[PDB]
């Protein structure tokens, strides 16, 4: 809440998610998300509370 | 072009008011996301494929 956001970032997360699985694809959404810190802090605060590091039993 | 439930308005409900966690954003020190949860906000667009 410190500072302003752009719309324009919303586009860019959108052009990054329609490109192929690849470690880039995490590094540019994490680009994104780090120019306007105000939604992915409140983003990430409100995930680490619902967060789940694992998977149940399938084949 | 899009409605107020896609996920430009989906970032106007998150806790940006709010203090929940005991912790702040340094959570990532042992977790990080997936695509997964990425393509979950963008669905509820009310156009065709």
């Amino acid at each position: 809440p410190n500072r302003s956001i752009s719309p324009s970032a919303l586009q860019d997360l959108l052009r990054t998610l329609k490109s192929p699985s690849s470690p880039q694809q995490q590094q540019q959404v994490l680009n994104i998300l780090k120019s306007n810190p105000q939604l992915m802090a409140a983003f990430i605060k409100q995930r680490t509370a619902k967060y789940v590091a694992n998977q149940p039993g399938m084949q | 072009p899009l409605s107020q439930e896609t996920f430009s308005d989906l970032w106007k409900l998150l806790p940006e008011n709010n203090v929940l966690s005991p912790l702040p954003s340094q959570a990532m020190d042992d977790l990080m996301l997936s695509p997964d949860d990425i393509e979950q906000w963008f669905t509820e667009d009310p156009g065709p494929d």
